[PDB]
């Protein structure tokens, strides 16, 4: 559970992404799809190349939800009722790739939030990561 | 993968009273069952609704003798694993797009129905060895992944 | 979440281990030491041989903790409470190892009911399995 | 592990500019901050009950140099990772009890320090490059657990 510590470091962090959190989404993504080639399996019909408009405009997805997963963090479940819906009757990625992803966003939001990323933070927007991630596999079986 | 003579001649020996076709559409079929999200590459097979449709269904069986025939050929190269199945591997990544944390689950469910098929036979030093084997195929399946 | 049929099918499954609980219990350690010898890192203090009374002890509280729970099924973080402190607090046991028990539990029980062990009753049992180990590690951070 | 030029270049290029002695004890120090449960280890330590204590106490910044120091000699030797780790993997496994999965969690740590301190020059690449020398270390330090 996300003490009101995790709470107020969350909505802070995320607070200073503000406008970039779509560059941020996308950025996570190519990491992904470098570091862990695997996950290239659910996007054959992407152009993963450097720069592609499509994993821009699917950062920008992912980065939305966040922020609306931000919003409504006592209220997780049904904020991403729709998405989770999605992902376990349709997209049906596999669960371990949400923590590879989860790993790349925190990596992303290392790289631009020096004076933000303390430890304390970093283990906040850890168990955050891990709760959007449980909400969205909630409905696979 | 490395196998101690004994873990060897355990693995061929319960393996001689498999019969393929019909372990292949068990493995296959309870896969489907107890991790549906392995349903999205088989839309075309037709009926996956309930656990008895996806049981019963003729292309899921077919598709779990063909999965099934090629692991059993694999077992008479358990010291070549990777070479054996250089090509499968591709074909899964560049042309079928199969994570292969589905050939880790496969692997699973195969273990718990050879457990359920031969009860206490299936002794803990005999599981031990097809955890091995298990590991050992679908990390040949994955190598090619790129 | 465990649907209720989910429920009726570890109720009815769990009902034919009966009193072989913790035998059933010993004999899925004994399989996890074996198949993934990284688990016995976390019971150096333990004689590990076939049969030890460590073993057997330990396999008889693993069952009837798992007995609780199936018992208390539609209350589960609360009945298994303080199992849930004492993974987190002081045992420590890294998440992953508990995939690895409930496998070896689920080979176990397939071993022994033959005729229960359908295709159906084998989903409930692996997320029923799932659920216990979401509650035992929900307090770790 | 095989790199290829280019990532073997990345990984050594960015390495000549870490300061072991500080890297180390923020990746140990998160670790034990970010995954609690890794201070099972760690009870002689000291205080290890609020972030502030864990990243200042100077018994975790002594041991996360250690840690670095032995990571630092294996990149000297990323061909032979297994060869280069194989006493302290013994060492791991029968005197310490070191479950092996705490060697990931440590390279995902160590990763995201090396972005928060470097920023932007950790690009994509580079990160790719050190996800597989973490990997090949964590595969190396539990090689010779049984
Ligand atoms: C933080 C976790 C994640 C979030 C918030 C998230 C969110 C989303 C959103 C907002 C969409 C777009 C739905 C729409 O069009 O309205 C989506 C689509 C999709 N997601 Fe997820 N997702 C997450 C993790 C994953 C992971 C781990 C993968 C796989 C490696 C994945 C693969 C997909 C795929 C393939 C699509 C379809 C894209 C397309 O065809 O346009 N997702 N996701
Ligand atoms: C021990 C594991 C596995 C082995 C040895 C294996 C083997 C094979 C073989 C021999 C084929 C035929 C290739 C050809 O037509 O040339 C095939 C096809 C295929 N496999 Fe795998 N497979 C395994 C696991 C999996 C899993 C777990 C999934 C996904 C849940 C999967 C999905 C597919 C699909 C979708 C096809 C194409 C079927 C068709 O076109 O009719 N495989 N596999
Ligand atoms: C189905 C999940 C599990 C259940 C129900 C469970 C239950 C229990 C119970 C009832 C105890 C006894 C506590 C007491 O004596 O008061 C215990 C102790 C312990 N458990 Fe867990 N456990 C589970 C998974 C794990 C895993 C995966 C590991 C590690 C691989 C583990 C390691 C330990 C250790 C080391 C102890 C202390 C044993 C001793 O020194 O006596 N547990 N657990
Ligand atoms: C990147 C991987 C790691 C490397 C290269 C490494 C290296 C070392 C080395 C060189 C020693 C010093 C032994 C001596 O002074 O004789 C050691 C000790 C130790 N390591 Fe590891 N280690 C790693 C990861 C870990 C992890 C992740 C844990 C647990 C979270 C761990 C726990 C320990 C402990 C408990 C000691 C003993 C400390 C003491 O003297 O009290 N190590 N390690
Ligand atoms: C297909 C693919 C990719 O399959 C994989 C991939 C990765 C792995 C292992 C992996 O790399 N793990 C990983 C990678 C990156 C980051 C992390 N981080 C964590 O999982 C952090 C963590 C750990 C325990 C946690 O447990 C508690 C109880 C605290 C919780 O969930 O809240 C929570 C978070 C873990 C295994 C199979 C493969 O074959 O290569
Ligand atoms: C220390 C150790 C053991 O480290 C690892 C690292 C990765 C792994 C991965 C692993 O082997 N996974 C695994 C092994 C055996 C059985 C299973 N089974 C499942 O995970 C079943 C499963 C899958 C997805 C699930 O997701 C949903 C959303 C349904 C859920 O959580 O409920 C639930 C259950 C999984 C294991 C050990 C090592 O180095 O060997």
């Amino acid at each position: 559970v996300l003490s009101p510590a995790d709470k107020t470091n969350v909505k802070a962090a995320w607070g200073k992404v503000g406008a970039h959190a779509g560059e941020y989404g996308a950025e996570a993504l190519e990491r992904m799809f470098l570091s862990f080639p695997t996950t290239k399996t659910y996007f054959p019909h992407f152009d993963l190349s450097h720069g592609s408009a499509q994993v821009k405009g699917h950062g920008k997805k992912v980065a939305d939800a966040l922020t609306n997963a931000v919003a409504h963090v006592d209220d997780m479940p049904n904020a991403l009722s729709a998405l989770s819906d999605l992902h376990a009757h349709k997209l049906r990625v596999d669960p371990v790739n949400f923590k590879l992803l989860s790993h790349c966003l925190l990596v992303t939001l290392a790289a631009h939030l020096p004076a933000e990323f303390t430890p304390a933070v970093h283990a906040s927007l850890d168990k955050f990561l891990a709760s959007v991630s449980t909400v969205l596999t909630s409905k696979y079986r | 993968v490395h196998l101690t003579p004994e873990e060897k001649s355990a693995v061929t020996a319960l393996w001689g009273k498999v019969n393929v076709d019909e372990v292949g559409g068990e493995a296959l079929g309870r896969l489907l069952v107890v991790y549906p999200w392995t349903q999205r590459f088989f839309e075309s097979f037709g009926d996956l609704s309930t656990p008895d449709a996806v049981m019963g269904n003729p292309k899921v069986k077919a598709h779990g003798k063909k999965v099934l025939g090629a692991f059993s050929d694999g077992l008479a190269h358990l010291d070549n694993l990777k070479g054996t199945f250089a090509t499968l591997s591709e074909l899964h990544c560049d042309k079928l797009h199969v994570d292969p944390e589905n050939f880790r689950l496969l692997g699973n469910v195969l273990v718990c129905v050879l457990a359920h098929h031969f009860g206490k036979e299936f002794t803990p030093p005999v599981q031990a060895a097809y955890q091995k084997v298990v590991a050992g195929v679908a990390n040949a399946l994955a190598h090619k992944y790129h």
